[PDB]
């Protein structure tokens, strides 16, 4: 889904 | 008598002046000594702008007569990431420098071009910047490694 | 990054690693000017409880550091310069709803010493083109959730903003002209966890510098098809960086 690339990605 | 005694007529310094400009002088006459644009009085070490003396009643000057010493503008302000070289190191009036920065990895704001002339007044000035020193800044996006494959 | 090869030593002197003081690495950014460290804004603040966000939800400058002339994922070389944090500013119209203005910057603790393996990137005089091929770099995961062990990067081209707006809108997700898109239409080649803040750079061959269009800030999963890597738009809020950071090119 829609998730930031970050480290934890903050997936929805 | 009318003058009274008559002090030794003065010997303007090199690079200087003498005020007022008489012929002779004598009792009570008072003369203040300067230097030339771009020189200071120098009097028992001391750097001046100008210096008195007075004719004495027994015929004597108050004061021998001073030099005038060249305005030094000494060591320029170091400049942050950068460097500084020399055209003339005189470092007094006239005198100029150069001021670089540490390429490439800096570079400068190019609001001045980098020279620096010691001024009248013992101050490094730019014709831009005057007596600021210039900034460096940092140089972006050139790496020293290609790309193979 | 997905679908990419390694970047060889000393050709991305401006990537800069943002990890936690334990060492794991967790976004990327791109060092401007002398001091100061451009990337995503939803790498430097927590998880929304209150869902609004506040200054408390920030990460502390404590928390992590940022390294310069990074190669390796997790090995190190000589060429690795760790530095603290000192301040950290996101954009004031940043929404960690929608993701939109995604951006922050990181003022450093201490400034590196520049060499040739640690010097900024050029910022953006002017808006981006379609078709523009970029290059985009990142430590982050790969194909398959792997890791990479240097630092990975691809060349995508930029897409246009009509067809990424309307790329999304099955999603019903905004793409707002604060972010640029990049990625080819038949998937793969993108970036991913891991890889935000990372730069997205390209050359003016006119001046021969690199310079930085975008930073990586969300997506559709990781190199989808009919889906494109969403960037946060560096020319759009320039203005406000060179108001906070005041380097310049």
């Amino acid at each position: 889904g829609i998730c930031s690339r970050s480290l934890p990605p903050i997936c929805i | 008598s009318m003058t009274g005694n008559e002090c030794p007529e003065l010997q303007p310094p090199v690079h200087g002046k003498i005020e007022p400009s008489q012929a002779k002088y004598f009792f009570k006459d008072q003369v203040l000594v300067s230097c030339d644009t771009g020189y200071k009085v120098l009097k028992d070490n001391v750097e001046m702008d100008t210096f008195q003396i007075e004719c004495l009643k027994d015929g004597t000057w108050s004061n021998k007569i001073p030099t005038c010493k060249i305005v030094d503008c000494r060591a320029p302000g170091e400049l942050e990431h950068g460097l500084i070289t020399f055209s003339t190191n005189l470092t007094t009036y006239k005198s100029e420098i150069k001021y670089s920065c540490q390429e490439p990895y800096y570079k400068m704001l190019n609001n001045n071009t980098g020279i620096y002339t010691c001024s009248a007044q013992g101050v490094w000035m730019n014709k831009v910047l005057g007596r600021s020193l210039p900034t460096c800044l940092p140089v972006c996006g050139l790496p020293k490694f290609s790309r193979k494959l | 990054i997905f679908n990419g090869r390694p970047a060889q030593k000393g050709t991305t002197p401006w990537i800069a690693m943002l990890s936690h003081l334990n060492g794991q690495p967790f976004c990327g950014g791109s060092l401007l000017g002398s001091s100061w460290i451009v990337t995503a804004a939803h790498c430097l603040h927590q998880s929304l409880d209150d869902p609004t966000l506040r200054d408390s939800d920030l990460l502390s400058p404590s928390d992590f550091k940022i390294i310069l002339g990074k190669h390796w994922r997790l090995r190190s070389d000589e060429n690795e310069q760790h530095l603290g944090v000192k301040h950290t500013t996101l954009h004031p119209q940043y929404d960690p709803n929608t993701f939109e203005n995604d951006v922050a910057l990181v003022e450093l603790l201490e400034s590196p010493v520049l060499n040739a393996f640690v010097m900024p990137i050029c910022l953006p005089e002017g808006p981006q083109q379609e078709g523009a091929m970029v290059i985009v770099s990142g430590w982050g995961k790969q194909f398959l959730q792997r890791f990479p062990e240097t630092l990975m990067e691809i060349e995508i081209p930029i897409v246009d903003h009509s067809t990424c707006q309307k790329a999304y809108a099955p999603l019903k997700k905004k793409v707002t002209r604060d972010m640029i898109c990049a990625g080819e239409k038949e998937g793969g080649k993108d970036a991913c966890a891991g890889d935000s803040g990372g730069p997205m750079v390209t050359l003016n061959r006119e001046r021969g510098q690199w310079y930085l269009v975008g930073t990586v800030s969300w997506g559709d999963d990781c190199g989808k098809k009919d889906r494109y890597g969403v960037y946060s738009y560096i020319h759009h809020n320039k203005d406000w960086i060179q108001r906070v950071t005041g380097v310049r090119n």
